[PDB]
RNA sequence: ACGGAAACGCUUUCUAGCUCGCUAUAAUUACCCA
C-alpha cells in the first residue's frame, strides 16, 4: 500500500461560493420572514394555475414597476392573497445586512448540491485549488507557460506538468497521484447568500 | 410547428431573419443578441432534454408549464430576446408539445438556434 | 469434482462513481460526458468489465514479481483468476464478474431524488487568460447501491487453491476500497464501499462455511 | 415406438448477449464486435450451435467420468445427447437445438427502449504507459427474450433412457443460468434465465405431464 | 454533390486542399484541424451508418436532422471545423441525403475524411 | 421394359479466450449599465 492517504480540514475565513452555474431569477424567490425561500418553481406555477393566476403571473413577471419591493414575487403573493406556501425548495435565513426597501436582491447563484439537495464541496474544485498552489511555488513550472502567441496569447502550455499517457513512455502524471475527494455534504443552515462588493 | 423535417431550416431563417447593428459599421452586421443571452435561452431546456431521455412525459408536463414562464420572462427583461421568441416561434412552437418526442424536437430546435448563432457571429 | 460458489455484494457508492458512456448524439448544453446506463431502464450499471479490469490492475501491482507490461505476464495467481490468452492452462480462468445493476432506486425515493444520476459542472481554468471551460459531465448518486455477484468456478484444477484465491478476491475488494473504478477518481467520482460479502454455492456440494470467515472477517 | 417431444422455453436474460457474427473488417468509428442478427429483421439470435456447443461443455464437466481431449472423447451420457462423430450407436444423437428468435420487439417497443442491441464503449489500459485503447462491442440488450426450443426423440429402446436424459437436459439449463453463452463472458455479458420451462410431446405418444413437473 | 462513385476520392481530395501551419517548424505542415474536433463528428455518422444498417429510413429522420446542428455548431467554435465542412462539401452533402444507400454514402465519405485525416499528417 | 433401380453431402464442433471508456482539467473570470 503506497497509497499515503491525507485529511484535510478546511475553515472558512471568507464566504466561499462554488458552482453549479444555475441562478434564480429576481421573480424565483420569497422573502416573508427573515428567510429567503427558494421554492420549486414548476410546483409553484402548478399551485397557482389552478387559483387562475396564471394569466396574472404571466403580466407580473414583464411588470417592470418602481420600488423594487414591488417586483420580487413577495408582491405577486400578497397583492393577490395567497397564504399557501407549502412548495419544495429551501429557505435560507438573512443576514441581516445587504439593505429600508430590504430584501430586494436580485440574482443568486445556488451552490453546488448533491442530488439529495445537501450541498457539498467537490474535490475537483479543491484539487484546482491545490493545483494553483503548486504551479505557483514551483520554478519549473512558472517560466514557460503563456505560449504559442498565435489567437492573442491564448493559453497555457498546459505541459510544464507533464501529462498524458505518453506512448513509449512509463505513465508519470503527477497530478493522476494527487487523489482529491468530496466533501461529506453539509446542511444548507451554512448558506447566507453575500453579495460582491468591489 | 417544427417537424423532424423542417425545424433546422426554420432556426437558420430564424436567425437570419433577426435584427442587427445599423450604425457603429466597425466590423458590422453584428446582432443585437449576445452568444450568453441565447445561451441562457438554451440553459432552460437541457435540464429537460435529458429528462425527456430518462423518465416519463407526465413528470416533465410541469417543467414545461414552467419553460412557458422561463420564455416569457426572458423575453420581458431584454428586448434582445423579445424579438428572438416572435423571429422563431418559441412561444407558438412550445404550446405544441404534448408528447415525448416534440420536446426533444423543441429542444433540438433551440441547439440549432445556437448552432446558427454562432455560425453567424 | 464440479461446483461453482457465488461472491455476492452490495457495491455502496460514496461521491459517486462515472463509468463514461455512450450518445453522440447529446446536446450542445447538456450531459456531454454520459454514464453507462441501462438501455431498458435507464438506470445506472457498474459493467463487469470495468470492475475486471480495475480488480486485474490492482491486484497485479501486489501479486506480480516481475513487471507486467501486458496481461498474459500476470504471475498465475491472476491468469488462473482473469485469463490468460497464452497459457494453455489459464484461458478461461474461474472468475465471471456480472455486471453490476442499480438496486436501491426505491429507497433514493424516500431520500429527495429527483433523478438517479446527477449532472456536475466542471471547468477547465486555464492559468494564464483565466479563461474558462466548462462541462456537464454526468455520475451516479452518492448512496446508490448495486448488487454485486461473482461466480468461481471449483474443479479438480483447484485443488488446493480456494482458499488461496479467495484471500486475492477479498484482497481485491478491499484495493478497490483504497481506489476509485473508473471516471475522474483523481476528482472524487471513485469511492466504493462493498457491505454484506457473502460466498454461496450455486452448483455442486462446496463448504460456504470458512469461506464467509475471510469475507466478513 | 417413437416421439418427438419439445423443450420449450423462454431465454430472458441480464447483463445482455455479446455472441459475435461476422468480425469482418468494420468501419472506422463503427462497431468493433457486432452480434449476430438475422437478415431480414435484423435482430439478434441465439443460434442452436452457441446453445449447444456451451451445454456440451458444461455438461461435460459434470457428467464425464474422465476428462475429454475432445467431443469425441465425452461420455456416453453426453454423446448419446450430442451427438459423436465416432460412436456409430452414437450418430445422430437425439437432441436437436433450434435458434432463439427475440420473442418480445413489442414488449421491448412498449418500453422505452429505440434499439434491440445496444453499444457499449469499453477501453483496454496499457500497464506500462497507461494507454488506453477504445472498443465499441455490440450487445443484445437487457431483458430481452428468446424462443428457446429442443426436440428430443425417443426411439427404439431409448425409453429406459428418457427420464434420466432430461435430468440432463434439465441440469445443462441449470448450468447456463450460471455461466453465460457467448462473448465476452467474464466482463458481464452473459447471464440468462430460462422461463416457462414446458415439455410437450409433439409426434407420437409419450406421458408428458409424469415429466412436465420436473421442470415446474 | 458525389455519386457511388468518386465519394470517397473526393474526401482525399479535400484533405490535401486543406489549411496547414505554415509555421511551427517542429514536425510541421501539420493542419490547423486537431483529430478530435473531427472524430466527435465521426462519432455521429459511425452511430448513423451503424443504425441505419438495422432500423428504416423514417426512423432516422430526427437524428439526421441533428446532424447539420452540430456540423454548424462545430463549425461556429473552431475556423478550422468551418473550413472543413466548407473544403468539404459537407453542409452541402447533408442536404442531399434523403434515402438509406445515401444516409451511409455521407457516413462513409466522414470515415474517408477521418481516414485521410490520418493518412497525412 | 429409360446406363437403369436403390443411396439425406451427412455426423461431430460455443466466434471464442485476453482487455478499466480511461488520462489531465476550481463553473470560473471581468466590473459595470440606465
Amino acid at each position: 500500500n503506497d497509497y499515503r492517504t491525507f485529511k484535510l480540514s478546511l475553515l472558512t475565513l471568507a464566504p466561499i461560493h462554488i458552482g453549479n452555474g444555475e441562478k434564480y431569477t429576481s421573480r424565483e424567490f420569497i422573502y416573508e420572514n427573515k428567510k429567503f425561500y427558494f421554492p420549486d418553481m414548476g410546483k409553484f406555477y402548478n399551485k397557482m394555475v389552478e387559483k387562475r393566476l396564471a394569466e396574472k403571473f404571466e403580466a407580473f413577471l414583464i411588470q417592470t414597476r418602481p420600488n423594487a419591493r414591488n417586483n420580487r414575487l413577495i408582491s405577486f403573493l400578497n397583492d393577490n392573497r395567497i397564504a399557501e406556501r407549502s412548495f419544495g425548495g429551501y429557505s435560507i435565513s438573512e443576514t441581516g445586512l445587504e439593505s429600508n426597501s430590504a430584501g430586494a436582491i436580485n440574482e443568486v447563484n445556488k451552490f453546488i448540491r448533491d442530488a439529495f439537495g445537501n450541498p457539498y464541496i467537490p474535490g475537483s474544485s479543491l484539487k484546482g485549488a491545490i493545483r494553483t498552489i503548486l504551479m505557483n511555488t514551483t520554478p519549473k513550472w512558472n517560466n514557460e507557460n503563456a505560449v504559442n502567441d498565435f489567437g492573442r496569447f491564448p493559453k497555457e502550455n498546459k505541459n510544464l506538468i507533464p501529462w498524458g499517457p505518453k506512448k513509449g513512455k512509463e505513465y508519470d502524471d503527477l497530478f493522476n497521484a494527487i487523489r482529491v475527494s468530496d466533501s461529506k455534504p453539509f446542511d444548507n443552515k451554512s448558506l447566507i447568500l453575500v453579495q460582491k462588493w468591489d | 410547428i417544427l417537424t423532424d423535417e423542417n425545424y433546422v431550416d426554420i432556426a437558420e431563417k430564424a436567425i437570419l431573419k433577426l435584427e442587427r447593428n445599423t450604425r457603429n459599421r466597425k466590423n458590422p452586421d453584428a446582432f443585437f443578441l449576445t452568444t450568453s443571452k441565447l445561451r441562457n435561452l438554451l440553459s432552460l431546456t437541457s435540464t429537460l432534454f435529458d429528462e425527456s431521455k430518462v423518465k416519463e412525459y407526465d413528470a416533465l408536463l410541469d417543467r414545461i408549464a414552467y419553460l412557458r414562464v422561463q420564455f416569457v420572462y426572458q423575453a420581458g427583461r431584454e428586448i434582445a430576446v423579445k424579438d428572438l421568441i416572435e423571429k422563431a416561434q418559441i412561444l407558438e412552437a412550445l404550446k405544441e408539445i404534448k408528447d415525448r418526442e416534440t420536446l426533444q424536437r423543441f429542444c433540438r430546435y433551440m441547439e440549432a438556434l445556437v448552432a446558427y448563432f454562432k455560425f453567424y457571429g | 469434482t464440479f461446483a461453482k460458489i457465488k461472491f455476492s455484494a452490495q457495491i455502496r457508492l460514496e461521491t459517486g462513481l462515472h463509468i463514461g458512456g455512450s450518445d453522440a448524439f447529446a446536446a450542445i448544453g447538456a450531459i456531454n460526458s454520459p454514464v453507462i446506463k441501462d438501455p431498458i431502464t435507464n438506470l445506472p450499471i457498474i459493467p463487469g468489465s470495468s470492475l475486471k479490469g480495475k480488480m486485474r490492475t490492482l491486484l497485479a501491482k501486489v501479486y506480480n514479481e516481475k513487471v507486467a507490461e501486458k496481461p498474459s505476464d500476470d504471475s498465475d495467481i491472476l491468469s488462473r483468476l482473469f485469463g490468460n490468452s497464452k497459457d494453455k492452462r489459464f484461458k478461461m480462468g474461474r472468475l465471471i464478474f456480472r455486471d453490476a445493476f442499480l438496486s436501491n432506486a426505491d429507497e433514493l425515493d424516500s431520500l429527495g431524488v429527483r433523478s438517479y444520476t446527477e449532472v456536475k459542472f466542471e471547468n477547465t481554468i486555464d492559468r494564464i487568460t483565466a479563461e474558462a471551460n466548462p462541462r456537464q459531465i454526468e455520475r451516479a448518486i452518492r448512496n446508490s447501491t448495486f448488487d454485486f455477484e461473482l461466480i468461481y468456478e471449483i474443479t479438480d484444477e483447484n485443488e488446493n487453491q480456494v482458499e488461496e484465491d479467495f484471500k486475492v478476491i477479498r484482497d481485491g475488494l478491499k484495493l478497490l476500497e483504497l481506489d476509485y473504478l473508473g471516471g475522474s477518481g483523481s476528482r472524487g467520482y471513485g469511492k466504493v464501499a462493498f457491505e454484506n460479502l457473502k460466498a454461496t454455492t450455486v452448483f455442486g456440494n462446496y463448504d460456504v462455511k470458512t469461506l464467509n470467515e475471510l469475507l466478513t472477517a
